[PDB]
């Protein structure tokens, strides 16, 4: 049972690290998207003009 | 995200560019609707 | 011949760990019974002497 618990603990720690990496991916993509949105807003203002 | 097989979370990505948003020939400096000239006998016979 | 990625890696690793644990448990049980045999032999030797 101690061996099983050790396996579970190590797996869960590594899984937490993987989830942190996923959060990083999402943050980067969302920053790029925000820049794209600003560009689109400026384009719409130009078209209105 | 888990310690066993199958414990996965999926992030869906979308191809964002001009093509998937339209805007390709976003030709705002164009001419728009233009009234065409009336036909005449010369091009009437030119048509055959 | 070349192969491909294993379909279910964690299950195979769990099976290997379980086999190792079963072997260790059997070995420990045998060693405990051997120690008990040693104690009984010492007592019998003393009494017969």
């Amino acid at each position: 049972i101690a061996n099983r618990f050790t396996s579970n603990i190590k797996g869960l720690t590594q899984a937490a690290r993987n989830a942190n990496d996923g959060i990083s991916v999402a943050q980067t993509t969302e920053g790029a998207l925000s820049e794209i949105n600003n560009n689109l807003q400026r384009i719409r203002e130009l078209t209105v003009q | 995200v888990g310690a066993n097989d199958g414990e996965t979370i999926t992030i869906d990505l979308k191809k964002i560019d001009s093509d998937t948003l339209g805007l390709n020939g976003f030709n705002v400096n164009g001419k728009g609707t233009i009234t065409n000239k009336a036909a005449t006998v010369s091009d009437l016979t030119s048509a055959g | 011949s070349a192969g491909s990625a294993t379909t279910n890696p964690l299950a195979a690793l769990d099976d290997a760990i379980s086999s190792i644990d079963k072997f260790r448990s059997s070995l420990g049980a045998i060693q405990n019974r051997l120690d008990s045999a040693v104690t009984n032999l010492n007592n019998t030797t003393t009494n017969l002497s």
